[PDB]
RNA sequence: CCCGAU
DNA sequence: TTCCGAGATCAGACGAGATCGGG
DNA sequence: TCGTCTGATCTCGGAA
């Protein structure tokens, strides 16, 4: 998972600086390492490596736990560097379903990591009011009845205890009365309600729009009952669907009745894994329909339909000539989506077989877009890295001749089309993602 | 015979500079046999590549 | 258009020519032969 | 305006084997090698277009120079070229270090099947300060052990089984999997670099993707004046590889193609799995290691047939005139030498007593001292300047019986050139050599530096 | 035996009275035909010029399991050997769309770094950003 | 010198050592008896 | 020789190529905090700085940069809304 | 494996051509001229 | 003027042995390290004094004697503070050309912040009027290698006033 | 590859 | 009953002086 | 040309 590592340095580098990336993906590469050992092997003091890693502990991208040498060796995991790329996703969701304060409280909370409820309310209580009217100052009681209306939903979840080993010092890590106890924000509950909306718009945009809101309805109460570990929601009855529904509604019972008969019983079938396993697939064919036309999707399909039965039936079950599909099939298979032939079983010989037989595997198709799309973040943002150090003349002149800003408008109708750009190949990791650990048993 | 490799990389750069990393300025020359260059260039156009890494006399 | 390749005598001692063979071979060709005596007294070695 | 310049040259520390992903094959080579089967030859003069001999590539005879640099055949190295291969295929030097690791990594989840135990007991033995072969090579059996037992990992719980190496370079995984080498490649894509150090590829030589080829260097021109045929083999299969995915063809045959292709790449490497590869240019008492970088050809040596001659001293050998006067020995001028080798080279190279090359004081080419006056090359003879003179008496040649048994066989001498053609030694040695006169012979070689000259005298 | 046809021209003849859909209202179960479309597959569709006027449902059906492929409804209850439930519906498409100009490539994946094909001047993305 | 009952001695004995083979051919193991002094008891040893 | 003219080609252009930029209205609100939080994590505590400048730097000097209304109450309410576990 | 070997031994010197260190490249010599590490000038 | 501790390894030909080291090396380091710019050093002079000589190896091969010399030379970096006094060789419309005398006449001013009135307009006037004082103001020096100038500064004017010559 | 020398 | 581990029994490897001389 | 070492499957046997 080298382009994984590549964002990683990515990331990093645009958050903070380049020490804190270099010690931060020196650790993703070496991992259970300790600090000493850590300055000796990328060349860097240990005054720094402190500090590094302090500001790693604190944005909790490395855990440290000592087991039997009396010495703490520091590990980063590395799927939790990757949520940085979606921050501002994290910010947006909070206020379709909060306010403008509760959507502050997610931002300064994956902002600057750990906090205390007596700092993170007196934060927001300065910024709230700076861009609300003077003498109509915004009340923070306010804040912290929607603080814990957050944490209600379970939306923020507080930090695991500090281990307090002796090699980890306690004054370092604050930044600088009460002190209160500390908390990240509870991304994982995001990727409940990112999928949440991932559902939701599954049904609406392909069965109707009033089976759909039944579906949030069904999700929106089973979120505290469930985890991301569940294998499928728990189940619920019918009759508190009914009491359930929101209050733009009017349908009557039976008549949803015959549409909660006609929901569950579907080719897409709530089975929240074979939901995933559905969505994932679409992500798939909307990347051969992106890349080699209807025409070749059209056959990727058809290989989603019959497991091993291929090259006998696929010249035959879409009509298109026995030219054009060949190099379909072998495009396909070159670029790792058709996966193989594992159907031979005549004896060690290419020529003489009992025919080799096309056939999708899902995963293996899935953990390679997924590697693409690693890749694809790194052409994004190595891309506005390149175009940034150039222009740094014209952005203080305005803090100009006619050629000079034309290339300023340019710079930002690429930058914003960059950045835009980074969020929509970011949904595409998260419906893979999910889709990834959902099949991952013993994680 | 007579060769130039470079510092970083290390690797066997005709003349002056190294084709990989253009950068020109790492490129030390060696003194090396004939047939050890022909041995470290024929061993690189299959995939094992020895990378020496110089050191000045001491 | 005419590149001379001289077939020349190496050795290292002087030779007599004693016959030159004329003739056609197989496919008909012109063949030359030569035929280069030495003397030598048996000195120290031999 | 001048800034400053070092013209210094360096010697060898270490080598650290390696190897290079295709994307650095391709930025270490001049050109693509995309062009023909045929041999670059033309109809008309033979010359060079594209090829597989471009010529920017290197350079195979005197009269055309290179195109990337502007030197000739002489003092040109090899500039490098790479092909593309269009589906990827195994290296055979490197297929059983593919089977090692696809015994060790997970099929599904890429991952080494081990716990966070075992993982952190063996990287614990690998940041020893100690490291050796022996303790490399060790582990790798161990690891491929522990690794070789289990059915189920603990980072994806999918289900492993064995690597059966079936046929010839082909894998098959337990209508059982067969992973042919386009599912390798992203198969060893996803290895995390916290799980290469376990396999023991140290990743700043090379990660594990690069086990297989899906580009290929090409050898320069320059040490290739028969594998050039088996080059323009591959291209010509990487046409029929493209060519019948937009012909249409049944999967049979281009699974047969690559098939082909993938033992034509594995012929170019090693020809035993008629013509020799890579391999068996390293191989054997004629490849380069045993043959041409320890028992290499030597300038300044002769060999005659001995005959014997009690009247020398034990520590001299007769050497002929003829000889003598070919076998030369570049002592420099010492301001003790000076008045003896301009009493020499008016001789030239004809009476005995002279030389027949001079080197000015800066690499100036030797002046053959045949043609020019030699009392103009005399006079004008300064300090410094090398004068290559004959093999006078007293100069310490070094003898060699070419079925060397012992120590002994290999002996100095001193040089009294004598009148005729034979090596002629004092029979006292005779016994270390082994050598009888019934028309045995024996080597001569002369040291050129002083001290190689020291080197034979004392030991 | 019909190779000599293009079903190309075809698939928009059997696709058109699923865009349309008259009484998308929810009133009832809006069980969805299959049979009208065998029914409208025998006599009569969009006009078009057809040699084979002939009407087999085993050559009509085919153009179905293409068309499945490009997205339109599943078979109900096909067992039945010519009149049964038979229900289907056309699918609208359930996700939006996920790719960017560097997902098209595959020769450009190459490149890793500023290289031959680096990323920093690709032509690829120098045409997406006008 | 390598140029120059039954028991190997010659060069295969040498080049049997030197490789320091597990199973060799004619492998001897001599042993001396606590009463060296009568044919009848190391008979029965 | 049917390919051995040049290199294959600068680029290869596919026919079918990306949508669009995807998702067009409701990003405007992410895509400004992509570049908000941005201008606020680089100026942050958060960072380190580059002293192995002024270690590089000899020339130091005087008169250079080298040289040189929150309205709330109290309150203190601390929920396990939380999780007991780690 | 990555294996950084030193040249060391008698068969690598002799494929580098680097003098080898068994026998008389055991050593090194000096030389016996007339210096000393010397007073600085005021500066 | 700077003084540079720098480290060479500077190489006797072997007839020189009779000479003491200490300055037989110095009459090398003088014709290794003279009018040569050091890139992000300055211009090399001459030899202050080798502060550490060590021991006289000779190698395998040249028989000469390769002493590893510490030492420190002066060069020539201005601290970007300091007020030259330098000589107008040459007068471009684009900038002024100033030379310290016989030094380098390498230095070349922009000029754009002298009283408004100011152009040199190629009939070699030197300013339009209401030795020679500089204020060196930037470093600026580019490596020439690279392929099969270099200290070049940019040279203000203020304020002075300059009561002396205008 | 043969031959032949030792 | 289970079976996890271990001694037994084939198959594949990659080695096997040095030089010199000529057709 | 066997000759060697290696390492890969089977099976009768003990422990829980
Ligand atoms: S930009 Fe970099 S990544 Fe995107 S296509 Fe061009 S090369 Fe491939
Ligand atoms: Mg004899
Ligand atoms: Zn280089
Ligand atoms: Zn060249
Ligand atoms: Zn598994």
């Amino acid at each position: 998972t080298q382009a994984e590592i590549k964002l990683c340095s990515l990331l990093l580098q645009e958050h903070f600086g380049e020490i804190v990336e270099k010690i931060g993906v020196h650790l993703i590469r070496t991992g259970s390492q300790p600090l000493r050992v850590i300055a000796h092997d990328t060349g860097t003091s240990l005054d720094q490596v402190k500090k590094a890693l302090c500001v790693l502990v604190q944005h909790n991208l490395v855990s440290y736990q000592v087991h039997k040498r009396g010495v703490v060796e520091y590990e980063a995991q590395c799927s939790r560097v990757l949520r940085m790329l979606r921050y501002p996703r994290y910010i947006y969701t909070t206020k379709t379903l909060y306010s403008d304060t509760g959507e502050l409280i997610v931002e300064e909370l994956l902002l600057n990591g750990k906090l205390t409820m007596s700092a993170v309310v007196k934060k927001v209580a300065d910024r709230l009011t700076e861009t609300m009217e003077d003498g109509k100052t915004m009340d923070y009681a306010e804040v912290s009845n929607t603080f814990v209306r957050l944490a209600d939903t379970h939306f923020v979840q507080r930090c695991p205890s500090v281990p307090t080993t002796e090699n980890s010092d306690p004054g370092p890590p604050p930044p600088a009365p009460d002190d209160g106890i500390y908390w990240q924000a509870n991304l994982d509950r995001f990727h409940q309600h990112f999928r949440d909306q991932a559902i939701v718009s599954a049904v609406a945009n392909r069965m109707d729009q009033t089976s759909s809101e039944i579906v949030r309805t069904m999700l929106r109460m089973s979120e505290i009952t469930t985890s991301s570990s569940a294998p499928f929601t728990q189940p619920l009855s019918s009759n508190e669907i009914f009491r359930s529904l929101p209050v733009g509604y009017n349908i009557s019972k039976q008549v949803l009745d015959q549409y909660l008969t006609l929901l569950a019983d579907d080719p897409l079938e709530i089975n929240l894994h074979k939901a995933l396993a559905s969505l994932a697939t679409a992500t798939l064919e909307s990347v051969v329909q992106e890349r080699f036309g209807s025409r070749c999707a059209r056959i990727f399909r058809l290989v989603l339909q019959k497991k091993h039965i291929e090259q006998k039936q696929v010249e035959d079950f879409a009509m298109i000539p026995a030219k054009e599909a060949k190099d379909m099939l072998y495009k396909m298979l070159s670029e790792n989506f058709m996966s193989l032939q594992e159907i031979p079983k005549t004896p060690d010989h290419a020529p003489s077989r009992t025919f080799y037989l096309y056939t999708v595997n899902i995963l293996s198709a899935a953990r390679m877009l997924l590697h693409r799309c690693y890749k694809s973040i790194a052409n994004l943002i190595e891309r506005r890295q390149f175009e940034t150090k150039e222009n740094k003349r014209l952005l203080e002149k305005s803090q100009i001749t006619a050629p000079e800003r034309q290339q300023l408008e340019t710079l930002k109708r690429n930058v914003n089309k960059l950045d835009a750009s980074e969020i929509q190949v970011d949904e595409t990791i998260f419906l893979l993602e999910s889709y990834i650990e959902c099949t991952m048993k013993r994680q | 015979f007579e060769v130039d490799v470079c510092g970083q990389c290390g690797l066997l750069g005709y003349s002056g500079w190294c084709h990989y990393c253009k950068s020109s300025c790492h490129v030390s020359s060696l003194r090396i046999p004939y047939a050890c260059k022909l041995l470290f260039q024929e061993l690189q156009s299959m995939n094992i590549i020895p990378r020496l890494k110089l050191s000045k006399y001491n | 258009q005419y590149k001379d390749v001289p077939i020349t005598y190496k050795g290292a001692t002087d030779s007599y020519i004693e016959k030159v063979m004329i003739s056609s071979n197989a496919e008909d060709a012109f063949l030359i032969k030569m035929l280069l005596r030495q003397t030598r007294r048996p000195e120290i070695g031999d | 305006e001048q800034f400053r310049e070092t013209d210094v040259a360096k010697k060898i520390s270490h080598i650290c084997f390696g190897m290079k992903s295709p994307e650095e094959m391709r930025q270490q080579a001049h050109i693509q090698v995309v062009s023909k089967n045929l041999y670059s030859q033309d109809n008309q003069h033979a010359p060079l277009l594209y090829g597989v001999l471009d010529h920017r590539m290197g350079t195979s005879e005197k009269d055309r120079p290179c195109e990337t640099c502007g030197k000739n055949l002489a003092d040109c190295l090899g500039h490098y070229g790479y092909i593309d291969l269009e589906l990827p295929c195994f290296h055979v030097g490197y297929f059983r270090a593919v089977i090692g690791i696809l015994q060790m990594i997970c099929k599904t989840c890429c991952h080494i099947m081990l716990s966070q135990e075992e993982k952190k007991q063996f990287l614990d033995y690998l940041k020893r300060p100690g490291l050796t072969y022996l303790q490399k090579r060790g582990l790798k059996k161990k690891i491929s052990d522990k690794c070789r037992k289990k059915n189920i990992c603990h980072h994806c719980g999918a289900f492993n089984g064995t690597v059966k190496k079936c046929g010839l370079l082909k894998i098959i995984h337990e209508a059982q999997e067969n992973l042919n080498p386009l599912v390798v490649l992203n198969l060893f894509k996803r290895i995390p670099a916290e799980d290469v150090p376990l396999l023991l590829m140290n990743p700043e030589a090379g990660k594990p993707s690069d086990l297989i080829l899906t580009r290929l260097l090409v050898p320069p021109l320059c040490i290739r004046p028969d594998l050039t045929m088996k080059l323009t083999e591959i291209i010509f299969l990487n046409d029929v590889i493209k060519k019948h995915r937009i012909s249409g063809a049944k999967t049979q045959m281009i699974m047969e193609d690559w098939d082909f292709l993938q033992l034509q790449c594995a012929l170019y490497i090693n020809s035993e799995l008629w013509t020799r590869g890579f391999v068996q240019r390293l191989k054997g008492k004629q490849g380069r290691f045993r043959g041409n970088l320890s028992g290499k050809r030597v300038d300044f040596s002769g060999r005659t047939v001995i005959s014997p001659d009690p009247n020398l001293r034990i520590d001299e050998v007769a050497v002929p005139v003829h000889v003598a006067k070919i076998l030369t020995f570049p002592e420099k001028v010492n301001k003790a030498n000076i008045n003896f080798l301009r009493k020499l080279v008016q001789n030239g190279p004809e009476v005995h007593p002279g030389a027949n090359f001079i080197q000015q004081r800066h690499t100036q080419m030797k002046r053959f001292l045949k043609y020019g006056n030699r009392e103009k090359m005399a006079q004008e003879l300064k300090y410094g300047d090398i004068v290559e003179r004959h093999l006078i008496d007293g100069d310490v040649v070094l003898f060699n019986r070419q079925p060397s048994l012992h120590k002994l066989s290999i002996m100095a001498h001193l040089a009294r050139v004598k009148p005729h053609r034979t090596f002629r030694f004092n029979e006292c040695v005779c016994t270390p050599y082994n050598a009888d006169f019934d028309g045995d012979e024996m080597n001569l070689h002369l040291p050129q530096t002083e001290e190689a000259k020291a080197e034979a005298l004392v030991l | 035996k019909f190779l000599q046809s293009k079903a190309e021209t075809a698939r928009e003849s059997k696709q058109n009275p699923m865009i349309q859909r008259n009484s998308s209202f929810a009133s009832s179960h809006e069980v969805w035909k299959y049979i009208c479309e065998l029914g409208i597959s025998k006599v009569e569709l969009s006009m078009e010029d057809i040699e084979t006027i002939l009407n087999t449902l085993i050559y009509d059906g085919k153009v179905e399991m293409t068309i499945i492929a490009a997205k339109e409804g599943t078979v109900g209850s096909v067992d039945g050997h010519m009149k049964l439930y038979r229900a289907v519906n056309p699918i609208i498409p359930p996700t939006g769309l996920v790719r960017a100009p560097c997902g098209l490539c595959p020769v450009f994946d190459d490149c890793h770094e500023g290289g031959e094909i680096s990323p920093s001047n690709c032509i690829y993305m120098t045409e997406w950003l006008e | 010198p390598g140029t120059q009952m039954n028991i190997t001695l010659g060069v295969p004995r040498i080049k049997e050592i030197i490789n320091a083979s597990k199973a060799i051919s004619t492998p001897i193991i001599t042993a001396q008896l606590d009463k060296d002094d009568d044919a009848d008891y190391a008979r029965l040893v | 020789f049917s390919k051995g003219e040049k290199l294959p080609d600068v680029v290869l252009k596919p026919p079918p190529l990306f949508p669009d930029t995807d998702y067009k209205p409701v990003p405007l609100k992410t895509g400004e905090g992509e570049e908000y939080m941005l201008a606020l994590k680089q100026e942050l505590r958060e960072t380190m700085k580059r002293m192995p400048y002024f270690i590089e730097t000899p020339e130091e000097r005087q008169d250079i940069e080298r040289y040189s209304d929150w309205r709330r109450l109290p309150r203190e309410m601390m929920p396990r809304n939380k999780c007991k576990k780690a | 494996f990555g294996q950084k070997d030193s040249v060391c031994g008698v068969s690598e010197c002799i494929i580098m051509g680097i003098p080898m260190n068994i026998g008389t490249g055991l050593f090194k010599l000096l030389h016996k001229a007339d210096r000393d590490p010397n007073p600085p000038k005021r500066p | 003027f700077v003084l540079v501790e720098m480290v060479d390894t500077v190489r006797i030909p072997p007839w020189q042995f009779e000479r003491k080291l200490n300055d037989s090396i110095a009459e090398e380091l003088n014709k290794k390290l003279a009018n040569k710019v050091v890139y992000n050093v300055g211009l090399c002079i001459c030899l202050f004094d080798i502060t550490k000589l060590e021991d006289a190896y000779v190698f395998p091969g040249d028989g000469a004697s390769h002493t590893k010399v510490h030492f420190r030379c002066v060069v020539f970096h201005p601290f970007l503070d300091e007020i030259l006094i330098g000589k107008i060789k040459g007068c471009s419309p684009e900038g002024v050309h100033v030379s310290l005398g016989f030094f380098d006449d390498i230095l070349i001013p922009p000029e754009s912040l002298q009283q408004p009135a100011k152009f040199d307009e190629a009939e070699q006037v030197w300013v339009w009027e209401y030795g020679e004082e500089i204020r060196f103001r930037v470093v600026d020096e580019s490596f020439v290698d690279t392929s099969p100038y270099t200290l070049v500064g940019s040279i203000s004017e203020p304020g002075l006033g300059l009561l002396s010559w205008w």
